[PDB]
RNA sequence: AAUUGAAGAGUUUGAUCAUGGCUCAGAUUGAACGCUGGCGGCAGGCCUAACACAUGCAAGUCGAACGGUAACAGGAAGAAGCUUGCUUCUUUGCUGACGAGUGGCGGACGGGUGAGUAAUGUCUGGGAAACUGCCUGAUGGAGGGGGAUAACUACUGGAAACGGUAGCUAAUACCGCAUAACGUCGCAAGACCAAAGAGGGGGACCUUCGGGCCUCUUGCCAUCGGAUGUGCCCAGAUGGGAUUAGCUAGUAGGUGGGGUAACGGCUCACCUAGGCGACGAUCCCUAGCUGGUCUGAGAGGAUGACCAGCCACACUGGAACUGAGACACGGUCCAGACUCCUACGGGAGGCAGCAGUGGGGAAUAUUGCACAAUGGGCGCAAGCCUGAUGCAGCCAUGCCGCGUGUAUGAAGAAGGCCUUCGGGUUGUAAAGUACUUUCAGCGGGGAGGAAGGGAGUAAAGUUAAUACCUUUGCUCAUUGACGUUACCCGCAGAAGAAGCACCGGCUAACUCCGUGCCAGCAGCCGCGGUAAUACGGAGGGUGCAAGCGUUAAUCGGAAUUACUGGGC
């Protein structure tokens, strides 16, 4: 509807575009570690894991999943990969 | 606001001078005061409680020349504040502008204190004021203005003003004409033929 | 992009079913990428359609040339809308007279053209039909010589005929044009002018340059040595000459053909005046004694405008259309309406497009458009915000003939109703609202059929309002035609506990004719106390409020002398209450007894009918049962003067109207009360 | 943020700020932290007419609470010690 | 000193008492209606259809974020308008600024409404497992690179809105790398994560004369706190009906995984078989809650407009994105209803935002002025936006004041009404004669809302600097919508301004005539069928007064649901 901030629209779907996507990318490397785990392989496991941690952390720093959510995944995996392995 | 109509009419209704008529004569008399309330004046007038509880307050706004409208407040604001309720009713009516201008004598009569009062002919503490409901407070002075000063109804009004009883809560001048309410009258000063107990109870029930 | 100079409001006139709306349509078609939009794209929709202006652009080119605004003016919601077209001229420059070629007499075309000359608007002629069979340019330029009198010059003449028609010539620069097309006009090119007609072109020619040299001794020494005065010359040769009123452009085409329409437009530049070629609007100071003073149309001087209708918008809401003339009103601003004695907030300014609604800032002199806001601004009112004191104006008034009773059906339809009426009052105030006195229902009165015939639509579906639309409707009065032969009036009841006595006898006779009222007249002979006087006014009110219902249908008594001669009074009645009743039971005996008549209004009428529709509506009125006094003969035509009975008049208004295609118009006024029709004396009856 | 605010409570060509110290997001005339002070343009000549309480204001100003424009004024205008 | 204050009457019956209803005296309300109506101040002003909506407006802003020439406002080498000193654009972005565009921020705040919801709510009193833009305290980083895109250029589908390819270019846009604690994961060890630069000014010197460099300010990034805001947990309280008595299978609980800012059946798998319910579940009906408001002596009853907090909603239903915060009010997608635009392929829009229109109803108004004030958003600031707000218009809706004259004035006019014809009454009322002039009208003068900003200066803080900047004084020229302001003064004339109900008792105020269980009056009792204070009119009087009545509504009266304070 015309009434300038008509702009925010495409600049916030602009934005959506590109969260959905870092989002995205965040989750399969969070899948191939609980994947890991569910299989049982001890070493795919902390090597998956040295490889979401960085994104884990960057995107949270970021503004698209602040804290918790990522000190979330991290804490629970860590405490998954030292249960039988 | 006003009443406008006959105001002997209504002294003779009341059976007492209501100082409609204080410009010269005295006693009323003339006229036709009593013996006349209208075609059947010759019926004695036989009411009840309520009558004669009516007859007092709704006499004592023909004086002062007050409606119902505004003496309703003044009945809630003698009650609001702390005191006989009767006395405080008094209070507040013997303090309105219009009246702080009789009993000094720059009115022949109260209908005529407060035509003046209308016309912004008199002043305070310095301010002029036009309307009558005016609380007048003490350490006042209340006075009239250098313009239209010692005119001709002025002169009168001071006239009979010593022949009058005279108040005493008050500081009334000749030469400047000016004035100032020392205090506000008590109980004792000014009542006679008056009761309070009665213009009450008509606003209590 | 505001011009003073440019500006050229417009109005299609000319006779009924001449072609005013095809005109119209057209020029909005060629003057109108919003072109190939409508291209590809019945009551509700021609009037929805016509809108107050509709604005358009026409210049032989785009760059390096003069560019125009054609403001077309119209709305005229009938016929050949005199009210309308009036209006129009007072608030304009120019106006464009289309004549129908072929319509053989075309009566009712003088009527548009005697409201030009009412408002000295200057106009050009535009025979609309060259294609059709009986297409003939001259008899259009012979006839508006000699019935006319309007000194046509002709501009163009046609190529081809009838059928045939291909082409037409440019005869002021010598040049024409030839349309590849016989519809939508896409391909025009500009040709030399052929050779079976150079001729005839040469002589036309000379006698166009003849023209331009009248009224003036240089011109008059040119056009002896046959020296061409400078064309930017002849072509304001003619313009200040048309511009003057003593000359008359005629042009030619087929608006529905498409041909001539393009060479019109040039013709409304070249030659139609402008906002400033008018003479300045005149009006009255309020000083009681005149003051007449010229409105010159300055932009920076101080404004005057002129409401001349108030619009009830589906939308925005009231809107008072207006012409300023001098000054500028602005947005936002306070207005003084001077008429009345009040300030007007002006909110918002609009121009009426064509598809779509324009916001604007101002609105300069010369220049036209809707205002929002305004309350208390009716038609006719003057405003002035710059102080200036205001004046006025108004030099007429509408005829109306035709009254048309309404019963809304019901109590919401008499609300909705009364809406109608006031608010579509503010915009035509020729009509009359009220109440019948022997009725009580709304009476709407106006110029003709379809007039009311499209307010009726506006009511029943614009305002909603079912209704059983009347038609003729009925009144009467009634009086006897021998005396009374004795008539007595005993009232004896035992009804009160207590008994009731009144007797009065009583002389009432038919009664004389008198210019006054007077037509009642009460007499009393009471010669010894026989009734007592303190009773003599009872019996005057008993008799009164019979009188206000007759025996017939219930309608008051008039034209009667009642006498009192005898009575008597008794022993516990004799009261004010007693004889008033005593009043009313002798009366209404007397009615009876005095051979009862009805009493119909019978009109004064004068027919204008040309001088050939005299002797068909002399002949119409002798049907009528009227009685033909004698006839006036006015100008080349005649008036009939006669009785009719307002009864019989039921339907005159039209019925003279279809015999004369409108031709013929007229006037009515009450004359005196007569003794109805047998025939009529027993349906009155109920 | 937080920030002092003068409550238009007053009345209809004789208005009446009364300052108070309230969340910018929040009306003016609607929630507010903690009164202080206030302020009368119409105080005419006479005596008391802008009675505002620094000891409360200088809390807020530095644990976090902005000023704005007329209020810096009233504090500038009334000195600060004298 | 500060909730210190309670009344009754009319009517059952022939009469009385008691019991028990109805009705009136008192206040109050977003009122409406009927009649009338002069002014000012303040306040309030769609209760019914969250019924449907035209147009304008309600959220824009920053160039001190950047690339940049398009508009108009300056400079400009050099070209020219030429009437050989009077002077116009070819462009150029040099810059005061700025369309569109990218980016940042606010669009989640204000404002509106009573729809839902009887409990994800509210009020009150606490609790612990978290987050928190801007505004702030403290302590460190602010190194070094790369890959694109809008604008724009060329082409092109379009009616418009709005796009489709190929190109190319910058930044406080975006993404890597280096750096890594008092941070995060974790018992630990170790491991791991960020950034953005952009402006003002500048002395020796100097370069690829744009700058480096020096310095200052404003931002960026990280962690730990203050403050504010928010989500969540728990107890009590929070309407009516039993002519609703059993209700519930994600419903109750455990475990594990998953899941959100956070706890939790929030979800799923599995195991367990309980969980809620006379102290009122469930169902049905109705309704936003509270501070308070109205009334009442209090206790209570009633209520929830305006002002303020909270929750929920934003044509209906559902869901999701962006973001610190919305499952968003002028945001988006889909479905339903509806309206508008269209060249017919195809799109757009929602006032329970301001005014306003159609419609409904007994009834509720202007499509105003200004950002001068306060406040909010952005910005260093100057400013800009701002239908919040400040004001104005409309209406007596209400509250509170004022005026419509003030004195003098007779055997007491005329006239009207009554009359035992003497007289009484209207009646100091009118006329007449003096005097005065608030309000309205006219002509002038003229407060406050104005504090701050904008240029010159004197320092005081920083700095290599007296330049820049911040703060504090000084000086000078100035910034009003209201508004013909408030107020005050002058001129003339009492000149422009009173109606309404009632008069049997209740309940202040009565005679005559007219009417005669007829016409009509009425809250209750009860009036009229021949002297009617009750009907109608008149005389008079009384009660009020720009309001007065009527009706509607809650409470009191009513101890008439009686806990305080009743009976069988």
């Amino acid at each position: 509807n015309i009434k300038s901030a008509k702009k925010r629209a495409i600049q916030s779907e602009k934005a959506r575009k590109h969260n959905a996507s870092r989002r995205s990318m965040m989750r399969t490397f969070i899948k191939k570690v609980y994947a890991a785990i569910e299989a049982g392989d001890k070493a795919a496991a902390q090597k998956a894991f040295n490889e979401m941690q960085p994104i884990v952390d960057r995107q949270a720093a970021k503004g698209l999943i602040h804290k918790n959510k990522a000190a979330r995944h991290k804490a629970n995996l860590t405490a998954q990969i030292n249960k039988l392995a | 606001a006003r009443y406008l109509g006959p105001k002997l009419k209504l002294s003779r209704r009341e059976g007492t001078d209501l100082f409609l008529k204080s410009g010269v004569r005295a006693i009323d008399t003339k006229c036709k005061i009593e013996q006349a309330p209208g075609q059947h004046g010759a019926r004695k007038p036989r009411l009840s409680d309520y009558g004669v509880q009516l007859r007092e307050k709704q006499k004592v706004r023909r004086i002062y020349g007050v409606l119902e409208r505004q003496f309703r407040n003044y009945y809630k604001e003698a009650a609001r504040l702390k005191g006989n309720t009767g006395e405080n009713l008094l209070a507040l009516l013997e303090g309105r502008l219009d009246n702080v201008v009789y009993r000094m004598g720059f009115g022949a009569t109260r209908a005529e204190a407060r035509q003046l009062v209308s016309h912004k002919a008199i002043m305070v503490n310095g301010r002029v004021v036009n309307i009558a409901s005016y609380q007048v407070s003490p350490n006042d002075v209340v006075s009239i203005r250098e313009k239209a000063k010692k005119q001709s109804r002025v002169k009168a009004a001071l006239e009979l003003a010593e022949q009058r009883e005279k108040p005493t809560w008050l500081e009334v001048d000749a030469g400047k004409m000016e004035g100032t309410f020392k205090r506000k009258p008590e109980r004792s000063d000014l009542s006679a033929d008056i009761n309070e107990h009665l213009i009450v109870e008509l606003y209590s029930k | 992009t505001t011009p003073i100079a440019r500006y050229r409001n417009i109005g299609i006139s000319a006779h009924i079913d001449a072609g005013k709306t095809t005109t119209t349509e057209r020029i909005l078609f060629y003057t109108g990428g919003e072109v190939h939009d409508g291209a590809a794209t019945e009551q509700e929709r021609g009037i929805t359609i016509t809108s107050a202006a509709t604005t358009a652009f026409w210049s032989g080119m785009a760059k390096q040339y003069e560019p125009h605004r054609i403001n077309i003016i119209d709305t005229p919601g009938h016929v050949d809308f005199t009210i309308e077209v009036e209006r129009s001229m007072r608030v304009l420059d120019g106006a464009v007279m289309v004549y129908c070629a072929v319509g053989g007499v075309q009566p009712q075309s003088e009527t548009v053209w005697r409201q030009a000359n009412k408002y000295k608007v200057p106009r050009i002629a535009f025979v609309n039909k060259m294609d059709r069979m009986g297409a003939n340019f001259l008899k259009v330029v012979n006839q508006i010589k000699t019935r006319l009198g309007a000194n046509p010059v002709p501009l163009q003449l046609a190529i081809g005929a009838e059928e045939h028609f291909t082409g037409v010539v440019d005869l002021v620069k010598m040049k024409a044009i030839n349309w590849n097309d016989a519809d939508q006009g896409v391909t025009f090119e500009y040709e030399d002018i052929p050779a079976d007609m150079v001729e005839l072109a040469n002589e036309w020619h000379q006698n166009l340059i003849e023209s331009a040299a009248e009224a003036s001794e240089e011109l008059m020494e040119k056009y002896l040595g046959g020296e061409e005065l400078t064309e930017a010359e002849i072509k304001g040769a003619l313009r200040q000459r048309v511009l003057n009123n003593e000359i008359i452009l005629v042009t030619c085409g087929s608006a529905f053909k498409n041909k001539g329409v393009q060479a019109m437009l040039d013709a409304v530049i070249d030659y139609l005046p402008s906002p400033v070629d008018v003479p300045a609007i005149n009006g009255i100071l309020d000083d009681g004694k005149d003051t007449p003073a010229e409105r010159h149309a300055s932009d920076d001087e101080p404004f005057s405008a002129l409401a001349f209708k108030i619009a009830t918008d589906p939308f925005v809401g009231n809107l008072t259309f207006f012409r300023v003339y001098s000054g500028v009103v602005n947005s936002g601003d306070t207005v003084l309406n001077s008429v009345k004695a009040a300030r007007e907030r002006f909110g918002r300014i609009v121009q009426m497009h064509a598809n779509k609604r324009e916001e604007i800032k101002e609105v300069r002199a010369g220049d036209i458009a809707a205002a929002i806001g305004l309350k208390d601004v009716t038609t006719g009112d003057t405003l002035c915000d710059p102080d200036a004191p205001i004046i006025l104006e108004r030099m007429e008034f509408p005829e109306p003939v035709i009254s048309i009773a309404v019963e809304p059906k019901t109590k919401a339809d008499q609300e909705k109703m009364g809406l109608a009426l006031g608010r579509l009052a503010k915009e035509d105030p020729s009509f009359r609202v009220w109440t019948d006195e022997e009725s009580n229902q709304t009476i709407i009165a106006g110029m003709g059929e379809l007039h009311l015939d499209i307010i009726v639509d506006r009511m029943k579906r614009e305002f909603n309002v079912e209704a059983n639309v009347g038609k003729p409707q009925v009144a009467y009065r009634e009086t006897i035609r021998q005396k009374v032969t004795d008539v007595e009036g005993k009232h004896a009841k035992q009804s009160g506990g207590r008994g009731q006595y009144g007797h009065v006898v009583i002389d009432m006779y038919p009664l004389e004719p008198g210019s006054n009222p007077k037509g009642y007249e009460f007499i009393n002979d009471i010669k010894g106390g026989v009734i007592p006087g303190e009773y003599i006014p009872a019996v005057d009110k008993g008799i009164q409020e019979q009188l206000k219902a007759g025996p017939l249908a219930g309608y008051p008594v008039v034209d009667m002398g009642i006498r009192l001669h005898f009575g008597s009074y008794h022993d516990v009645d004799s009261s004010e209450l007693a004889f008033k009743l005593a009043a009313s039971i002798a009366f209404k005996e007397g009615f009876k007894k005095a051979k009862p008549v009805l009493l119909e209004p019978i009109m004064k009428v004068e027919v204008e009918t040309p001088e050939e529709n005299t002797g068909d509506v002399i002949g119409d009125l002798s049907r009528r049962r009227g009685m033909l006094k004698g006839q006036e003969s006015e100008v080349t035509g005649v008036k009939i003067h006669a009785e009719v009975p307002l009864s019989e008049m039921f339907g005159y208004a039209t019925q003279l109207r279809s015999l004369t295609k409108g031709r013929a118009s007229y006037t009515m006024e009450f004359l005196k009360y007569d003794e109805a029709p047998s025939n009529v004396a027993q349906a009155v009856i109920e | 943020m937080v920030t002092i605010r003068l409550a238009r409570h007053g009345a209809k060509k004789r208005p009446f700020y009364q300052v108070v110290v309230a969340d910018s997001r929040n009306a003016r005339n609607g929630r507010f932290i903690e009164r202080v002070g206030f302020f009368n343009p119409i105080a005419s000549e006479k005596e008391e007419g802008t009675r505002l309480d620094l000891d409360r204001i200088a809390h807020w100003v530095g644990q976090g609470a902005t000023i704005s424009d007329r209020v810096a004024a009233l504090i500038k205008e009334v000195n600060k010690a004298a």
